[PDB]
């Protein structure tokens, strides 16, 4: 690695950045999981039917 | 004039030769039960026999053919 | 038992919603729902499933409470204490054709027709069950077998003596989007609609399984890695023996 | 043998230590476990 | 002294959790008594949780059970939980239980131990028991109605003490009340159990997977076997939840689905998975109350174990053939939970009756017999004369 | 606090065990150490070893009840069969 530990040092600052880094990636996750979720059934959600309705 | 896939999947395996060779056997069976409910004494009998095996069997032959297929046949 | 107890297998049908990532078909669901009002419901209470599941699900908004104020319910009573009715609303639940058992089991000569809630829950076999029974009633039973009158004949009930009728005919509803409606189609969609009403949370739960699925297997790696690591000290540790000084 | 004379580690050692290299990888997998795990106790 | 060894409430946490001195050899077997407080603290928060929810009335059972699964939000995750976690509340216990057997952990001086052991057992089965018959199903009915029939095999004075049971004279709103109010009382009494486990472990140590003593290398509780245990959980918790998320209705009953119906009988009655085996055990004896007798010396006769186990050296990990018996007994456990499933045919009786009798014979006969016989051989294959 | 019973085990410092002289300790650190260097050729050559010494333990009992379990299950789904009905007569009375 290199000589930064202005992360590691202190324990402050580092569970500051697990809180900061689980808080990024709660919304990510979730929003990229719901994408690839509604990728893979295109065409069987209520949004696709609701869409075919005229 | 769209029939129901479900039928024609069945008579096109029964029309293969285990399936020929299947409904031989039940209808083999079906001829005897057929004979044998004419005798008298054969409404106080000890048991009775019938197709209900033969038909499991060839039941069974048709729908493990037919149940990949068919959801495939079908909207 | 011999194989006519214990009834006759249900294949495996290759459903659009089985597998680990695969939900339900919803234009599926909403055509069973057709065939359930126009077939099932003359002879079978949904008593659990309540008017709001299907709206964003099935139907739209408006499509829902048209459906819904064609029935009547009990009203609060008036302010002289006489019983009133009226239309239906959201809040409600989806109404059985008869008002308690008795006239059931006087409507369809003793046999007591299930409530359908959790009919595919509530069978072994599931999807395969429902769809083989539907789609399982031969034109005449196998020869040897002196059914009881007002009862019929498919393999696939335990027993093979069932007393339902065979009720998936040839084009017997229409469909709104045209759909061809043979017996396996019209079958096939009321199983998936009876899937969706026992199981309504089946497309939240596959998803927050991948989720789950996905941060617990990274967790046990990690973790693995972990342990690995904070044993190290001790699994490489090594111990040399020269024997003491036997004076002492 | 005497007890000055340590044993063979060197098949188990890292050819370099580096004591910022070895503790930053360890925290960042430590901090990978503790950040999944406070997502999954949200 | 630091704070944690001179505080009153942290030396228990100390003492219990941070030092233990831990024998440095055990292996991963050695987990599943964690594994177990984390899946009893599991069934305890779901059950808290999803009890806010529950009327035990017998006409609001099955209402209020779908009332959670369909509008409580999470609430089948709930209910998902907390069935297949009492499922592999067993499955963890049993392998704990197996554990106990293998390594020889029952003989002395951990007598005390074992015997705390079998009666938090035998108070996990009473929970799990009257949970499922708190869901008010086909199986969940029945099952109650034929456990306390058994009850009623007892001379002279058991039709009174079934009429004391039901508050009543079959399975009713009382009896399902009652169900659910000890059903919320016994996993006090278990924790309480689980106490006084951890005290009778805890003034001799565990064993180890070698049969000799650990007092020479210890190494401490803290950090090893911490994060040995956290591997364990995480991979506890990833099976549960592939058996919640994914398939949660398969270690289930389908019957139980169906509303309880005084009626209609099934075409099968038979218990949740687990207690198969000791219902194929009752089921294999043609009479009453000997077979409520057996059921229940099926789990006494695991008291009588140490006191049978004449082996010199502790634990089955330097002996072959009691290992090999050893395995005969855990495949025929699995046979009896098998024969239980299926119904009461030619030739199941037959091996149940046999099953049931190989099952005694591995805790009266076989143990001790094996156990001389591999002393005498362990002796005279060194011993020269 | 009242004293208690002799134990098999004491605490750091008194354990118990027997007086031990001679035995030196090798420990290094586990920053300078590298863990899961011996995942690879392990996990496949020592965990052959581990099931060769220890498989046929628990192979020859599933084998016996396995097989056990399926002659039962196949005469039982014999005799409720049409072929072997007279024998379920035969051995049901
Ligand atoms: C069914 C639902 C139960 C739910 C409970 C969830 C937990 C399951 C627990 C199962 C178990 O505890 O078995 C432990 C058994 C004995 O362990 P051992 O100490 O002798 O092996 C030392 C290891 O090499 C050290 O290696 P290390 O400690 O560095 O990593 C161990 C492993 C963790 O895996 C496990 O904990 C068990 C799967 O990390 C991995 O590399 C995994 C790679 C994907 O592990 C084995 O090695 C397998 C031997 C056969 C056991 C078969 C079990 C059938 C019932
Ligand atoms: C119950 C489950 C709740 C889970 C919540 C998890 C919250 C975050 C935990 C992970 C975390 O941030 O841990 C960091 C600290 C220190 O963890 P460490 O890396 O072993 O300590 C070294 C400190 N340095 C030298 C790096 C400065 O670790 C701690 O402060 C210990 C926290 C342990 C919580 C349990
Ligand atoms: C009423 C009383 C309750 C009784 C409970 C009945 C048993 C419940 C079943 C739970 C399964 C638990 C399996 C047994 C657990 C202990 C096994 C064990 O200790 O593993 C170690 C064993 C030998 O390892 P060693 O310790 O001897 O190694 C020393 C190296 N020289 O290693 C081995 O020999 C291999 C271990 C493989 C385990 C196989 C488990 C089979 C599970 C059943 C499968 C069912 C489907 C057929
Ligand atoms: C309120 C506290 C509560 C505790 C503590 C609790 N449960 Fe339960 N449990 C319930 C309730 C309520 C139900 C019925 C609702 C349900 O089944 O979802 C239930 C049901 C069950 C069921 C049947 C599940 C089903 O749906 O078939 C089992 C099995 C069970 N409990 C086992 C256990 C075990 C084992 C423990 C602990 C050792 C335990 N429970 C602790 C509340 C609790
Ligand atoms: C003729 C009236 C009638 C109609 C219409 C009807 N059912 Fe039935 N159904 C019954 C009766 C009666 C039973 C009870 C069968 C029994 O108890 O033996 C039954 C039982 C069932 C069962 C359970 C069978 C079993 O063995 O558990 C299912 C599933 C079922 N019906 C599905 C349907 C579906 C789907 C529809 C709509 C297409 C439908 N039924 C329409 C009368 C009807
Ligand atoms: C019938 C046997 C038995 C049952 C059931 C049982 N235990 Fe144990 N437990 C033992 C024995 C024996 C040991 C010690 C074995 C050894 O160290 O060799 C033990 C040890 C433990 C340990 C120490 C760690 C370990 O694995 O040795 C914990 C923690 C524990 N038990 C908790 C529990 C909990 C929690 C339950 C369920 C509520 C439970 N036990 C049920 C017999 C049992
Ligand atoms: C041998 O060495 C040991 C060892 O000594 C110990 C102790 C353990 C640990 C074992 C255990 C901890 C098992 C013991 C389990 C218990 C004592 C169970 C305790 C659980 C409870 C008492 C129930 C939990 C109750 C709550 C959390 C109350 C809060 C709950 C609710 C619902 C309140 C919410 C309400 C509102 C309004 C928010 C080991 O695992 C171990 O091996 C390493
Ligand atoms: C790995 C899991 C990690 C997850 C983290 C959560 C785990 C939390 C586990 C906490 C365990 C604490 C419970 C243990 C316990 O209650 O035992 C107390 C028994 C004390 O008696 P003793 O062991 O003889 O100690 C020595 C005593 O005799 C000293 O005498 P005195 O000072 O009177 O003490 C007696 C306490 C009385 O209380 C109880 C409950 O007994
Ligand atoms: C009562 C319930 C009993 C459940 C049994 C659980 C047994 C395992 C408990 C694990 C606790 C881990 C604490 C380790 C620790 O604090 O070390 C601390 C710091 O370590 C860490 O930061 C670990 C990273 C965070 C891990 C968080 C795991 C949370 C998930 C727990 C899931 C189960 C509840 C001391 O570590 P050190 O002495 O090596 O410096
Ligand atoms: C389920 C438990 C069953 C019973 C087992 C008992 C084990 C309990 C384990 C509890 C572990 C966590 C407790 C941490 C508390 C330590 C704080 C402390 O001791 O500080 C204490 C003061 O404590 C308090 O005021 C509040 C304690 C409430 C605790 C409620 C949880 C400091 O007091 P000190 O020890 O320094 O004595 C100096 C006298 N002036
Ligand atoms: C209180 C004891 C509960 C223990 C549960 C363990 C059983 C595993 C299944 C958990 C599924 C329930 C949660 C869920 O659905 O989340 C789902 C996501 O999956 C997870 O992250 C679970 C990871 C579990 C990590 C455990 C950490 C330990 C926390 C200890 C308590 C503070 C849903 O996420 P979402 O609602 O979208 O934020």
């Amino acid at each position: 690695s290199s000589l930064y530990k202005t992360f590691f040092k202190r324990n402050a600052v580092f569970v500051g950045t697990i809180f900061a880094g689980a808080f990024v990636f709660q919304t990510v996750f979730d929003t990229a999981i719901t994408s690839w979720y509604e990728n893979h059934n295109k065409g069987k959600l209520w949004k696709d039917v609701k869409a075919r309705i005229a | 004039e769209v029939t129901d896939q479900l039928e024609d999947l069945r008579e096109h395996f029964k029309n293969t030769e285990e399936g020929k060779a299947l409904v031989h056997h039940y209808e083999e069976c079906a001829e005897r039960v057929k004979i044998q409910q004419q005798q008298p004494g054969y409404a106080d009998l000890e048991h009775k026999e019938d197709c209900v095996e033969e038909f499991f069997h060839l039941q069974h032959y048709l729908d493990t053919a037919t149940a990949p297929r068919l959801f495939d046949k079908l909207k | 038992m011999t194989a006519a107890e214990h009834g006759l297998h249900a294949p495996a049908y290759a459903w659009s919603h089985n597998g680990p990532f695969e939900t339900f078909d919803h234009a599926s669901i909403r055509r069973g729902y057709q065939v359930y009002r126009e077939v099932c419901a003359a002879c079978h209470s949904l008593d659990r499933v309540a008017w709001r599941t299907l709206v964003g699900v099935s139907h739209t908004n408006e499509e829902v409470r048209n459906m819904a104020e064609e029935f009547e319910y009990d009203d609060e009573p008036d302010e002289q204490g006489n019983p009133k009715k009226r239309p239906g609303k959201l809040s409600d639940y989806i109404p059985g054709p008869y008002p308690n058992e008795q006239a059931a089991r006087a409507a369809n000569q003793g046999a007591l027709p299930p409530d359908l809630s959790l009919i595919v829950k509530a069978r072994h076999g599931g999807c395969d069950y429902i769809f083989s029974l539907l789609t399982g009633y031969p034109d005449e039973p196998p020869a040897g077998v002196a059914l009881p009158p007002g009862s019929n004949y498919n393999p696939y009930f335990p027993g093979g003596s069932i007393a339902m009728a065979r009720v998936l005919f040839d084009d017997m509803v229409e469909y709104e989007d045209g759909t061809p409606a043979t017996t396996s189609q019209m079958a096939k969609d009321v199983t998936t609609f009876l899937n969706w009403c026992a199981e309504p949370e089946h497309d939240e739960r596959k998803r927050l399984g991948l989720k789950t699925v996905i941060i617990l297997s990274s967790l046990y790696l990690l973790s693995i890695w972990v342990k690995k690591f904070k044993w190290a000290g001790i699994k490489t540790r090594k111990f040399v023996f020269n024997p003491p000084k036997p004076r002492k | 043998k005497s007890t000055y004379r340590t044993p063979n580690f060197d098949d188990v050692l890292k050819e370099n230590n580096d004591a910022d290299k070895g503790r930053s990888y360890a925290y960042f997998m430590v901090g990978a476990m503790g950040l999944l795990s406070s997502a999954g106790a949200k | 002294m630091a704070f944690r060894k001179s505080n009153v409430y942290l030396s228990l946490v100390n003492s219990y959790i941070i030092d233990s001195p831990q024998p440095s050899s055990i292996n991963y077997w050695w987990n599943m008594g964690s594994l177990l407080g984390l899946c009893l603290v599991i069934q305890i928060v779901t059950g808290i949780f999803m009890a806010m929810h529950y009327s035990s009335n017998i006409e609001l059972a099955f209402s209020s059970v779908e009332h959670i699964m369909r509008d409580v939000h999470n609430g089948y995750i709930l209910r998902y939980l907390h069935a297949n976690g009492a499922s592999f509340f067993f499955m963890v216990m049993f392998m704990h239980m197996a554990k106990g057997l293998y390594y020889g952990s029952y003989r002395s001086p951990r007598v005390t131990l074992w015997n705390v052991g079998v009666i938090i057992f035998i108070l996990t089965i009473a929970t799990a028991f009257l949970g499922y018959c708190c869901v008010y199903g086909q199986m969940s009915h029945w099952g109650a109605t034929v456990i306390t029939n058994l009850f009623s095999a007892i001379p002279f004075v058991g039709n009174d003490i079934v009429s004391w049971l039901w508050g009543g004279f079959s399975v009713s709103n009382p009896t399902i009340q009652r169900f659910f109010a000890l059903h919320y009382l016994v996993p006090f009494i278990i924790a309480a159990m689980v106490i006084m486990h951890l005290m009778a472990l805890h003034i001799h140590g565990s064993s180890n997977p070698l049969g000799i003593t650990g007092n020479l290398d210890r190494i401490p509780m803290h950090s090893y076997f911490i994060f040995k245990d956290l591997v364990t959980v995480f991979l506890f918790m990833l099976i549960l939840a592939l058996f919640v998320f994914y398939s949660p209705n398969t270690l289930g009953h389908p019957d139980n689905y169906i509303p309880g119906n005084p009626l209609v009988t099934p075409a099968s009655i038979v218990p949740e998975w687990y207690l198969l085996p000791f219902y194929a055990i009752l089921r294999s004896i043609p009479d009453k109350l000997l077979g409520v007798i057996t059921m229940f010396a099926a789990i006494l006769v695991l008291l009588v174990l140490p006191f049978t186990d004449r082996s010199v050296v502790r634990g089955n990990t330097f002996k072959v053939l009691s290992k090999f018996f050893f395995f005969i007994f855990v495949f025929n456990f699995v046979l009896l939970g098998q024969i239980g499933a299926c119904h009461v045919e030619v030739p199941y009786v037959l091996m149940g009756q046999i099953a049931t009798f190989i099952y005694f014979a591995y805790f009266l006969i076989i143990v001790p017999v094996i156990s001389t016989i591999e002393n005498v051989l362990f002796y005279i294959g060194r011993v020269n004369k | 606090g009242p004293p208690s019973g002799k134990t098999y085990m004491g605490w750091w410092g008194h354990m118990g065990g027997p007086k031990q002289k001679g035995i030196t300790s090798y420990a290094v650190s586990p920053y300078a150490q590298k863990p899961l260097q011996g995942i690879f050729h392990n996990a496949v050559f020592n965990s052959f070893r581990r099931f060769k010494s220890q498989f046929l333990y628990v192979l020859i009992p599933a084998g016996i009840y396995w097989y056990w379990w399926k002659n039962g299950n196949e005469y039982n789904e014999f005799l409720y069969s049409k072929a072997g009905r007279e024998e379920l007569e035969r051995v049901n009375v």
